[PDB]
């Protein structure tokens, strides 16, 4: 019965706020609290702050106190978290969680915790704007034989914001492929790799082709990779 | 505050065996509000112990939690391929704090890298910056060590490396290794090589290869 929708990823330049929702369904409201986590990309759960559903009392963390506002609409049982004055290392997946720590009504401890969760909505500070990735081949050669196995990718470089898809062989080559997470370089922009390993005796014969996709850009970019001479 | 420190950061241990993991805190934490979740890759935190030891609904009896004061243990009695997770334990006795959190990791026998290099494409060459790529394929354990060389001289401060999460067939790392130059800069030397250090080597393993070869 219990269910939390949030609402959709956010894209937000330096200094703005980002309002994020958590419609609540299947359960009395007014009865639990509602608690908001986030998690940075790579980094753990961080705690920001409680709610209470019935009279509006709020409890923030000391780090986000002065840019977090937590504010609930029992009419819509509809949870919302503002965060105003983002900075980059604000860029985090934002959780909201039925809270059962803290009682909604007198504020004592409970017994429990939180029990279930949101989907999750990533938020994403920069000051880049969209940029469609530029795909570079990483052609194959002697060097990039270990035994009877070649090794070749692509390189995805230059782009904002995440994610891209990469695909070989329109998705028939899926056995042997690795799409290494994206880097973030220092000029803002995103930028990683995809490889596969192949018998070095289909070098000459087969043809290999990564499919780069970039949505926020509309880039479909279709490099062919060939073993350089 | 109270400071959660959960160790070690990374668990390795093969599936079936038993797993303990500890959440030790700065101060004396009540029983009845310490909590512990499980976090699966790319999937929100899941409740998992509460109070300590009382499971919540719907989580398998091979978790159990224990521990009173300030040192609290998270027992999985058998690892399940799923188990394999990020588990975090929450304490709301002042304020509320989550942990560090414990990586399970999957404990496979020592995989030496395939070490591949490539150069960087004559098309990106025509937009003046060279990107060098060396490729770490399938190895085991994560920790690895990749140094750039040009022309002898080792780089620093001017690569950046992506490492895949453990590959869910052979339990095996990918590691990435981008050494990015301008066209200028690039052009100035002949020799490119990274020297791949890693416990399955009993030597560093060195790909190279010479610009305009
Ligand atoms: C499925 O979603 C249900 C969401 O709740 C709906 C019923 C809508 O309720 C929302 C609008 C709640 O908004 C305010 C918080 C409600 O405040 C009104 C004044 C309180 O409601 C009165 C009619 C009765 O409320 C009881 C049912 C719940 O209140 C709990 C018990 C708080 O108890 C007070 C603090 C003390 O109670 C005295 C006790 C000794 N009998």
């Amino acid at each position: 019965q219990v269910q939390l929708v949030q609402s959709g990823a956010e894209v937000k330049k330096p200094g703005a706020s980002v309002k994020v929702s958590c419609k609540a369904s299947g359960y009395p409201f007014t009865s639990y609290g509602i608690s908001w986590v986030r998690q940075a990309p790579g980094q753990g759960l961080e705690w920001m702050g409680w709610i209470s559903t019935y009279n509006g009392n709020t409890n923030y963390a000391q780090k986000f106190q002065g840019r977090v506002t937590m504010t609930t609409d029992t009419s819509t049982t509809t949870g919302y978290m503002e965060l105003r004055r983002l900075r980059s290392d604000d860029t985090a997946v934002y959780y909201c969680a039925r809270d059962y720590t803290r009682g909604a009504w007198f504020g004592e401890s409970l017994i429990g915790g939180f029990d279930n969760w949101g989907q999750g909505t990533l938020v994403t500070v920069s000051s880049a704007s969209t940029k469609g990735p530029s795909v570079f081949p990483l052609a194959p050669s002697s060097k990039s034989t270990s035994g009877g196995t070649a090794a070749l990718g692509c390189l995805v470089k230059d782009y904002f914001p995440e994610p891209v898809t990469v695909s070989w062989n329109s998705g028939a080559l899926t056995s042997g492929v690795h799409t290494f997470p994206a880097v973030l370089q220092s000029s803002g922009l995103y930028s990683l790799s995809s490889v596969v390993t192949v018998p070095s005796s289909s070098l000459g014969t087969q043809t290999y082709i990564c499919n780069v996709n970039h949505k926020p850009s509309n880039t479909k970019v279709d490099k062919k990779v060939e073993p350089k001479s | 505050e109270i400071v959660l420190t959960q160790s070690p950061g990374t668990l390795s241990l093969s599936p079936g065996e038993r797993a303990t993991l500890s959440c030790r805190a700065s101060q004396t934490v009540s029983s009845t509000s310490l909590a512990w979740y499980q976090q699966k890759p790319g999937q929100a935190p899941r409740l998992l112990i509460y109070g300590a030891s009382s499971r919540a609904t719907g989580i398998p009896d091979r978790f159990s939690g224990s521990g009173s004061g300030t040192d609290f243990t998270l027992t999985i009695s058998r690892l399940e391929p799923e188990d394999f997770a990020v588990y975090y334990c929450q304490q709301h006795d002042t304020s509320l704090t989550f942990g560090g959190g414990t990586k399970v990791e999957i404990k496979r026998t020592v995989a030496a890298p395939s070490v591949f290099i490539f150069p960087p494409s004559d098309e990106q060459l025509k937009s003046g910056t060279a990107s060098v790529v060396c490729l770490l394929n399938n190895f085991y354990p994560r920790e690895a060590k990749v140094q750039w060389k040009v022309d002898n001289a080792l780089q620093s401060g001017n690569s950046q490396e992506s490492v895949t999460e453990q590959d869910s067939k052979d339990s095996t790392y990918s590691l990435s290794s981008t050494l990015t130059l301008s066209k200028a800069d690039y052009e100035k030397h002949k020799v490119y090589a990274c020297e791949v250090t890693h416990q399955g080597l009993s030597s560093p393993v060195t790909k190279s290869f010479n610009r305009g070869e």
